[PDB]
């Protein structure tokens, strides 16, 4: 019943992505990712120590790290132009104001929002990776259900309880373009030797994460 | 016996 994702602050995922994006070289980008992956695997073993048929895996993080491969969640229905409006309303921005204009007259959108949010209010987030996923789930469902009001509420929960850095990264997760500077093939290859292969055949991110959870146990076993 | 994430990463 318990999940590693329920114990990991979204902020630690985001600070990892930030250091990855910020690294110049491939080796450094890999090192930041590997560190988070390795901790996740150590914690998984401590958490699920004496448990039976465990289905928990790295999927709740991996689906945020490779969001373009997201298949379980339907489309979010979220455009950068409407996030702009959501922030102007939420932050009580005057539309003649400098921050409002930056958002309206839209180095992606995530970065603009980031510069706007950085000097403001909340500096430390509270959400776990699981809670972020549960909320992205509501957003996707409510897009299918054609409930734009419930989408705004869920998004508002995600945004208001998160730091600027988390919001930058959340935005990129929703748009499905992290701009990390490391390929999907590289990410898969750090995770597991066989992961790129398994994903080719299954097109199934959760299956890959769960079946190849143990780096020393290959597809052939 | 519940592990704290902070002694694994944070």
């Amino acid at each position: 019943s318990q999940t590693v994702a329920s114990h990991v602050p979204f902020a630690d995922l985001c600070s990892t992505l930030e250091r990855i994006q910020k690294s110049k070289g491939r080796a450094e980008k890999i090192r930041h990712f590997r560190e988070f992956l390795d901790s996740w695997r150590k914690f998984h073993d401590a958490l699920h120590k004496n448990h039976k048929d465990v289905t928990d895996s790295f999927y709740p993080a991996m689906r945020l790290i490779l969001p373009q491969l997201e298949r379980e969640r339907m489309a979010y229905g979220i455009k950068e132009t409407m996030l702009a409006k959501l922030y102007i309303e939420l932050l009580n921005l005057p539309r003649d104001g400098k921050d409002a204009l930056k958002l309206l007259n839209y180095g992606d959108f995530a970065m603009i929002a980031y510069f706007v949010l950085k000097p403001r209010c909340l500096q430390k987030g509270s959400l776990t990776i699981q809670q972020v996923n549960d909320l992205l789930d509501s957003i996707a469902s409510n897009n299918s259900a054609k409930r734009k009001d419930l989408i705004k509420k869920s998004l508002l929960q995600l945004i208001t309880q998160s730091s600027a850095l988390e919001q930058k990264w959340l935005i990129r997760m929703i748009i499905k373009d992290l701009k990390l500077g490391v390929s999907q093939q590289t990410i898969f290859s750090v995770f597991h030797n066989d992961a790129a292969e398994l994903h080719n055949v299954t097109t199934d991110l959760e299956k890959v994460c769960r079946q190849l959870h143990d780096p020393s146990v290959g597809l052939s076993d | 016996d519940v592990p704290q994430w902070e002694v694994f990463f944070k």
